[PDB]
């Protein structure tokens, strides 16, 4: 029933510079981007594939270029590795598959920013993105109809509001969180206590896109997870530290669901054909009021907000 | 009472509204009064408000509003030294002696306090014109403090960073506040970080701090002492580093030292410049209500 009908994606964004001196958060919205095979979602009521939305933030440091490149690279990227997923279409629950496909995805990216693999330019040549001190942050959220899921790598985070609780998808990848911590130390490497947790002094986070001198102790490994999506959902919220460095989930998800519905309850659902061709205004409402409530708060950060309506209708 | 006049940022990464009582500007910190209100922020209080040391920003008084717990604290009308540093060049080896004495006095008296490392957080200098002072050691600076921090993904100033904080995993945090100390006496005297330069490479920077390679450019001219003092600071090993009391007994440090800086105890210092408890303690009890 949920497999043999596609959704409408309902999102909108806000991506701002705030107090910085640059810009470098990043996002990408690519709807009806992939089609994704049934078997992937379902197991083994026919929809050979389900469109999948396509949805990303990317918190860069050290410079804007990895940050920007993932934002023009990864889907395609993720992509690709769909169609070569396709070469199972011989021979494994879905949670590996998906771990399987946006690992390699997000490890395929990480080489085309050091110049080990083979990337476009205006045939096919090695040349690096960026310098080696230059990274950045990854959250990815794949929307479809039956399905939710998330890749998540650095400290943006993905959260799910399923009722009246708060639930994220992704969990942050600081250097003193217990596994992370283990990884690095029992790895060789060193985090040290200087303005937070840092590989090294330096970075606080042990995982991300880029930042070459930090191998192999910072990786690009993802921590992939498979939501099946329910009826209670609400909707789900994908930002940069941005916004959770001043809010915590629950309020961030309690506001944004009360803007979505009060753009509803003071302006209607608007029709249907012109649904999911663009920015769906109560999501935008919610993102914009999120957006200024950090600022509010006390953000000096790049801000980068997804907020995406999971709701199949509003009355 | 107070009156608003801008929102700046504050020390370590934060936030604080700038006020006016007196004719005197004051940095007021703020609290979610939402039982926030633990015993740590009790002890953090009246611990900070215990620092009385001209060179230390120190705490005025903590006002109860309706929103949350007002902490008052002094502000340092300059702002931060390295900016200062930036938008007036390099100081002279007058300028640069006259502040690094008043630094030493300061972590000296915040040593003998317990305050040290990374409750102390040398990396915020501030600077004030009520002498000219430089100021450390702000309310929000403790490792386990209450209030809110937003620290940035890298490190700012890693010059600050010791050798052996990278290298060891036991060592005296007092004796990283030298390396902390000569960083601040360079960037006084040279207007750049010392191990840093094309900037924010930390592979180059850390290389730099590890090997302790260092280079006073040819257009700062300094005496020979003062280059003394600082290659007796930057030194890797901790053990054969110079000490504060060694540093206080130097050449160049003796010299136009005031005599109000040349205080052994702690307790004299309290007295030289000199809110009572139970107003404090009756304030942060009406503040655990919402
Ligand atoms: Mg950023
Ligand atoms: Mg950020």
């Amino acid at each position: 029933s949920v497999y043999e009908l596609d959704c409408i994606p309902l999102w909108g964004t806000v991506s701002i510079q705030g107090n910085r001196s640059e810009m470098e958060d990043a996002f990408a919205v690519s709807p009806h981007f992939l089609k994704l095979p049934i078997k992937m979602l379902m197991g083994d009521p026919s929809l050979t594939h389900l469109t999948g939305h396509f949805f990303g933030v990317y918190d860069g440091h050290g410079g804007h270029k990895v940050a920007d490149y993932c934002r023009d690279r990864l889907h395609f990227a993720l992509a690709e590795e769909i169609e070569r997923i396709k070469d199972e279409l011989c021979k494994e629950g879905r949670q590996v598959q998906w771990d399987k496909v946006f690992t390699s995805c997000f490890l395929t990216v990480d080489g085309e920013i050091e110049g080990k693999i083979g990337r476009a330019v205006v045939d096919k040549v090695l040349e690096a993105v960026a310098s080696e001190t230059v990274g950045s942050t990854a959250v990815v959220a794949l929307v479809c109809s039956s399905h939710i899921v998330v890749s998540n790598c650095g400290d943006s985070r993905a959260v799910l509001f399923r009722g009246k609780e708060a639930m994220p998808l992704s969990v942050d990848h600081k250097p003193d969180r217990e596994d992370e911590y283990a990884r690095i130390e029992n790895a060789g490497g060193k985090v040290i206590q200087w303005q937070g947790a840092r590989v090294f002094g330096v970075l606080a986070m042990s995982r991300s896109i880029g930042d070459r001198y930090l191998k192999p102790y910072v990786i690009p490994e993802p921590e992939v997870t498979f939501m099946p999506r329910s009826r209670e959902d609400e909707c789900l919220i994908l930002a940069s530290d941005g916004l959770w460095d001043v809010m915590n989930n629950q309020e961030v998800c309690e506001i944004a669901r009360r803007r979505i519905l009060m753009w509803h309850k003071k302006n209607g659902a608007p029709p249907l054909a012109e649904r999911g061709k663009g920015i769906d205004p109560a999501c935008q409402a919610a993102a914009d009021y999120l957006s200024m409530l950090a600022l509010q708060k006390g953000s000096k950060d790049n801000i980068s907000i997804i907020v995406i309506d999971l709701k199949a209708q509003r009355k | 009472r107070y009156e608003l006049v801008k929102d700046i940022g504050s020390g370590n990464f934060g936030v604080a509204r700038l006020m006016r009582d007196s004719n005197e500007l004051v940095a007021v910190k703020y609290i979610e009064r939402g039982e926030k209100i633990d015993e740590n922020v009790k002890r953090e209080i009246i611990n900070h408000r215990s620092l009385r040391h001209p060179n230390i920003v120190r705490f005025k008084e903590v006002i109860l509003t309706p929103t949350h717990l007002a902490i008052v604290m002094e502000y340092a009308s300059g702002g931060e030294l390295f900016e200062r540093i930036c938008n007036a060049g390099r100081f002279s080896e007058d300028e640069a002696r006259f502040f690094f004495q008043q630094l030493i006095s300061g972590v000296s008296y915040c040593h003998a306090m317990q305050v040290c490392h990374r409750d102390l957080k040398l990396e915020n200098t501030l600077l004030d014109g009520s002498a000219p002072r430089l100021k450390i050691c702000d309310f929000g600076y403790s490792k386990s403090s209450v209030l809110h921090s937003q620290p940035k993904s890298t490190v700012g100033t890693p010059a600050y960073i010791a050798p052996e904080v990278l290298l060891k995993k036991e060592y005296d945090g007092k004796v990283a506040d030298v390396w902390s100390c000569g960083v601040t006496l360079y960037v006084m005297l040279v207007g750049a970080y010392p191990f840093e330069d094309e900037p924010k490479n930390f592979r180059k920077t850390i290389h730099r701090i590890l090997n302790v390679q260092y280079a006073i450019p040819d257009y700062v001219h300094i005496s020979p002492e003062c280059r003394h003092l600082i290659s007796r600071i930057f030194v890797a090993d901790p053990a054969k580093r110079i000490s504060i009391p060694e540093i206080r007994n130097h050449e160049w440090f003796l010299k136009n030292l005031p005599a109000d800086l040349m205080n052994d105890n702690t307790m004299t210092t309290q007295f030289a410049a000199s809110q009572s408890i139970e107003e404090i303690m009756q304030i942060i009890a009406e503040a655990t209500v919402p």
